[PDB]
């Protein structure tokens, strides 16, 4: 809801069991409503249904 | 201020050239 | 009678001579054939005093005709007077690892 | 099929086609002869204003073009036309069934070449005569001496010699004797362009590939060569303003300035002409000027300028890039729709298939401008729905225009190709 | 396993790195004075990686 | 042209000549140490006395200024004037002042150099005759009052407009204004001329070296958004790094190493240009810290390049010069270093290059594979060309030991690779 997307890698999350995010994206300021990856894992899109052009 | 590049007018000066009529000569 | 060297130094001092300094200044810096010919173009001899451009090309008031060899010699000389010969052609000709490989790749690739 | 009511006059909106222009001077004024189809034009160079046109349409398209002081030498289908200020005043029929391919003037010997490698040398009727009318001799370069004739050059200080650059080597013919006086070495790359250097006895051969080789005919030796791979050298010219620089115009619409003394690349210019129309079809320095005329096959004739160096000490090391200077142009396609703009018969709008619409002047064409495609801002302040990148409007299939209230609101309506809407235009 | 599997394993094998933004090398101007070239090269490398 | 521009051009022609007592006074008050009043009321004999003392002190420091005390610091050098001599002589004078400033460019924070430079300013008018060269000489000292006084007295060429904005101020110029000056393109061509000169004369030092190296990393830093500006920045900066590596000095080699590193991590470069950089580095690599920094450049370059032909092997000449200039024990020590940079593509390509060419130090390849952590596609390429080398070469015990190491760690990839190519 704070617009934040914490991105972790599973290869270290599975062995850390209290993992550290690889990224903390905060480029949106409203509710994150759509998180979608690529079919080959290269782009993640984050979209907000609260504000337009989001 | 950045480096100014103000354009200006051009002028075609008098040009010298070679004479092909001087190169080509009649035979002796 | 030639002058003495002390008299010459004193003459420099009393005259303000900058010729010795000019010689030092101009001296001291940064110390740290053909494949073919033509027989008809050799035996050809052309008139000179018919046209004003060849009146420039000549060398003698009394000379009225000159052969093709001296003609093309003065012709190339005045061609040299028109366009001077630059260094990239006059003095430059192409004919463990190297060091200018970056320069060659930079010249061949954009 | 000649008429009694009308009479053809000339063509608007075309400055080049792909045929290489020819430069010339009348003392201090400089004129450019550029072919327009069956016709040629003669522009000024200090202002690019039009000087002369060919008054008589040649029955075919002019293939070769060249010019000395006050006489222009065209070569359409079989003959050499010798005009003065565009006035058809001498015809020179070659004795062949072929088409005249190359043409060059030196002194008292015109050298043409028809496509079966057949050189035609014509002698002036008099040393004081102005154009060749007498047929001197006819030479032919058969397949053993070299390839097909690429160029007929006349190097400086050469008594009746003619440099027939062929596809494989370089030949030197004495046109007085009619004899091949020198055969050069065979070159591993097919020469496409040949241009005489300002230095003595040296030509530049821009081949199919990037290898501007400085060859000397005296030594019979390739003195130098410049690597520039994946490119067909379509033009070569030399800075004669006072600096050792070479412009290479590739067929890719590119222009490369080299400094020869430092052996370095001064500058590049990308897409000065359109590759599909041939790219740079001709590039010529102005003799003793830092001005470069670049014509392409895209109906375009540009004239760029080099600025003098701003470095107080360095100069040619810190040399200036080309600054954009004056150009002439028209449509790349034939014009689809045309309209007049006013009652004075002074302007015509022309929409063509290249999606670019052009207001051409009529009295003097120095007002041939593309109508700006730049949107006014909407009255509601909302966003516009479209792609982020820019593009031109579809080809104009219908058009109307009025001049009652000109400079007040919109005055041109253009119905483009397959639109349920028509765009407005301010003249 | 297809070349799609090979390319996906290549994408998975391609790892991340620290990019070069425009506001990175602005402290070397303050820390240039009386500094060894090797130490500054290591400084450039540690800000890069 | 316009008459205003013509009179301005003839004024720039008639600049260094005094036409009256006021303009003579302005050029005589133009100084580097004294202020206007005492700079007016002192004399050329006094300035020359202090100048000869300063230059003989500089001769005591280094024997280079003896020739300049011989020629440019004489009584004829007092009595001479620039405008009364000819063009050949004024060119030779420009060369002499050039050599003098190229020598004295490394002692700018010294009072004898200040006195000698002030005497040359008030005598030979170098602050109005050659300004670009003087600023390129003492540009690395922009935080200094001597350069601030240089700025406040200099007539500026039209390129240094940041310093034209920063002239006559009480604060020294800034690092941002330095980044903008080096961001101007033709200033880099002036600096390539300067770098070619100082490389040909071997008058370099670490302060100027670090300074312009930082300007280069920061200009490629601010330019990391514009691809075409970066691409037109390639030839200048690459020629700089090329001649800097052609130079023999370890400091210049490490600076060029840093320059190639930052230019690669800002710009994914091409494979043949990268291999030519390795070639030139390996050809002019001589010293120890240069060798270490060069190994780092090899690793960073081979990691930053990515594409089709990513982990292709080193060719014959490059690989042979690699094993000639570097030791397997030295790179093994580098792998044993605790920092452990990501040398993935470099190590895989190097192992495949040895597998093609040498086929002798398979124990060394084994130690490499057990020392560095690898990646799936790299091990796949290794297992493929290892199977091919096993099929062409005789089956060796150390070779099947590599195979058994693969069994211990990921036999399944060996199974998939044999199923794709073999039994």
């Amino acid at each position: 809801e704070s617009g934040f997307v914490n991105l972790y890698d599973r290869n270290n999350a599975m062995t850390s069991s209290t993992p550290t995010p690889v990224a903390a994206l905060d480029q949106l300021t409203t509710t994150i409503s759509n998180l979608q990856f690529s079919p080959d894992g290269q782009i993640l899109c984050m979209a907000s249904r609260a504000v337009k052009d989001a | 201020p950045k480096v100014v590049r103000e354009a200006k007018k051009v002028e075609m000066t008098e040009a010298r050239a070679y004479n092909a009529d001087a190169d080509t000569a009649k035979a002796a | 009678p030639p002058p003495d060297e002390e008299e010459q130094l004193l003459a420099k001092f009393v005259f303000g001579d900058t010729t010795d300094l000019q010689e030092n200044l101009a001296k001291f810096n940064a110390d740290f054939e053909a494949a073919w010919i033509d027989s008809d173009d050799e035996k050809i001899k052309v008139p000179i005093l018919v046209t004003n451009k060849t009146k420039k090309l000549r060398t003698s008031y009394n000379e009225s005709k000159i052969n093709g060899v001296h003609y093309i010699n003065r012709l190339r000389s005045q061609f040299e007077k028109i366009y001077p010969r630059p260094k990239w052609v006059d003095d430059e000709s192409d004919s463990n690892g190297d060091i200018n490989a970056l320069t060659k790749i930079l010249s061949t690739t954009y | 099929k000649n008429s009694k009511i009308f009479s053809p006059f000339r063509i608007i909106g075309n400055v080049s086609n792909g045929v290489p222009f020819a430069t010339g001077t009348l003392g201090s004024t400089f004129y450019i002869v550029t072919c327009v189809g069956k016709t040629f034009q003669i522009y000024d160079a200090n202002t690019l204003h039009l000087l002369f046109v060919s008054e008589k349409e040649t029955p075919s398209s002019i293939v070769a073009l060249s010019a000395h002081f006050h006489y222009v030498y065209a070569a359409y289908e079989n003959k050499v036309g010798i005009y003065k200020r565009g006035i058809e005043e001498h015809l020179l029929e070659l004795e062949t069934d072929a088409n005249v391919e190359h043409l060059c003037i030196f002194g008292d010997y015109l050298c043409a070449s028809t496509d079966d490698n057949s050189i035609f040398i014509y002698k002036k009727s008099d040393p004081q005569d102005k154009y060749p009318s007498e047929f001197y001799t006819k030479l032919t370069v058969t397949e053993i001496q070299g390839g097909e004739i690429v160029s007929l050059q006349h190097l400086a200080t050469y008594l009746n010699k003619l440099t027939v650059v062929t596809k494989s080597n370089v030949l030197l013919f004495n046109v007085r004797t009619g004899k091949l006086v020198f055969t050069s070495n065979e070159f591993p790359d097919q020469i496409t362009t040949a241009e005489p250097a300002p230095v003595l006895d040296i030509i530049a051969l821009g081949t199919v590939t990037g290898e501007v080789i400085m060859f000397n005919m005296r030594k019979g030796k390739r003195i130098r060569t410049i690597k520039i791979p994946q490119s067909r050298i379509s033009s070569l010219s030399f800075r004669t303003d006072g600096s050792s620089h070479l412009s290479v115009g590739t067929s890719s619409g590119d222009l490369i300035f080299y400094d020869l003394d430092r052996r370095s690349r001064i500058h590049v210019l990308k897409n000065i002409h359109r590759e599909s129309y041939g790219g740079v079809t001709q590039a010529t320095f102005l003799n003793g000027q830092p001005i470069i005329v670049t014509s392409g096959g895209d109906n375009s004739l540009k004239e760029y300028v080099f600025d003098p160096s701003l470095s107080q000490g360095s100069g040619d090391v810190v040399v200036q890039p080309p600054r954009y200077l004056r150009s002439r142009g028209g449509h790349s396609q034939p014009p689809s729709y045309i309209a007049f703009a006013d009652s004075q018969s002074h302007f015509m709008l022309s929409a063509s298939k290249d999606r670019s619409l052009w207001s051409f002047s009529l009295r003097k064409d120095a007002q041939s401008q593309e109508m700006s495609q730049r949107l006014h801002k909407k009255q509601d302040g909302g966003r516009v729905g479209g792609s982020t990148i820019k593009s031109k409007f579809p080809e104009i299939v219908a058009l109307a225009i009025e001049n009652a209230r000109i400079g007040e609101w919109e005055n041109i309506i253009t119905a483009h190709k397959d639109e349920k809407f028509a765009r407005t235009w301010d003249m | 396993e297809d070349e799609e599997d090979i390319a996906l394993e290549f994408i998975n094998g391609e790892k991340k790195d620290k990019l070069v933004n425009m506001n990175s090398f602005t402290s070397m101007f303050d820390n240039i004075q009386n500094v060894q070239m090797d130490t500054f090269f290591d400084r450039v490398m540690k800000v890069l990686t | 042209s316009s008459l205003s521009d013509q009179l301005a051009q003839v004024a720039s022609n008639n600049a260094t000549v005094a036409l009256d007592r006021k303009r003579r006074q302005k050029l005589h008050s133009a100084s580097l140490i004294y202020n206007s009043k005492t700079a007016a009321t002192q004399d050329y004999d006094f300035i020359f006395e202090n100048a000869s003392k300063a230059l003989e002190e500089l001769s005591q420091i280094e024997p280079k200024f003896a020739i300049f005390s011989r020629t440019l610091f004489s009584e004829s050098s007092i009595s001479l004037d620039r405008n009364v001599q000819t063009k050949e002589e004024i060119k030779d004078l420009d060369n002499a002042i050039n050599a003098y400033l190229l020598l004295a460019s490394s002692k700018w924070y010294l009072a004898p150099t200040l006195h000698a430079t002030e005497w040359l300013v008030r005598r030979f008018q170098i602050h109005v005759k050659n300004t670009e060269m003087l600023l390129l000489s003492t540009l690395n000292y922009y935080q200094t009052p001597v350069f601030k006084r240089i700025l406040s007295i200099i007539k500026l060429p039209p390129l240094f407009n940041c310093l034209s904005n920063f002239v006559r101020s009480e604060k020294p110029p800034t690092a941002l204004t330095m980044i903008k000056l080096f961001n101007d393109m033709d200033f880099l061509k002036l600096y390539t001329s300067y770098l070619d000169q100082c490389i040909k004369h071997n008058a370099t030092y670490t302060n100027q070296l670090l300074f312009t190296t930082c300007c280069f990393i920061n200009v490629v830093a601010f330019n990391s958004n514009n691809d075409e500006k970066l691409n037109q920045l390639v030839p200048i900066l690459l020629e700089i790094s090329a001649k800097l590596l052609a130079s023999k000095s370890k400091d210049c080699q490490i600076a060029a190493h840093t320059i190639l590193v930052v230019f690669a991590t800002a710009l994914p470069l091409k494979k043949t240009i990268i291999l030519a950089a390795m070639e030139t580095i390996l050809s002019n690599l001589d010293a120890k810290e240069a060798k270490h920094s060069a190994l780092l450049t090899i690793c960073k370059l081979f990691q930053t390049l990515k594409g089709q032909g990513n982990v292709d092997q080193l060719p014959s000449k490059i690989f042979k010069l690699f094993d000639s200039k570097f030791d397997t024990v030295s790179i093994l020590t580098f792998l044993d270093k605790e920092d452990k940079p990501v040398c993935d593509k470099f190590i895989t390509s190097y192992t495949r290059s040895i597998a093609r060419y040498d086929r002798s130090k398979l124990n060394i390849i084994l130690s490499l594979l057990k020392k560095i952590r690898l990646e799936r596609y790299e091990v796949r390429l290794i297992i493929t060309d290892l199977i091919y080398l096993s099929e062409i070469l005789e089956d060796k015990s150390q070779l099947v030991e590599l195979f058994e190491y693969f069994i211990s760690i990921n036999e399944d990839l060996v199974l998939k690779c044999l199923k794709s190519l073999g039994l």
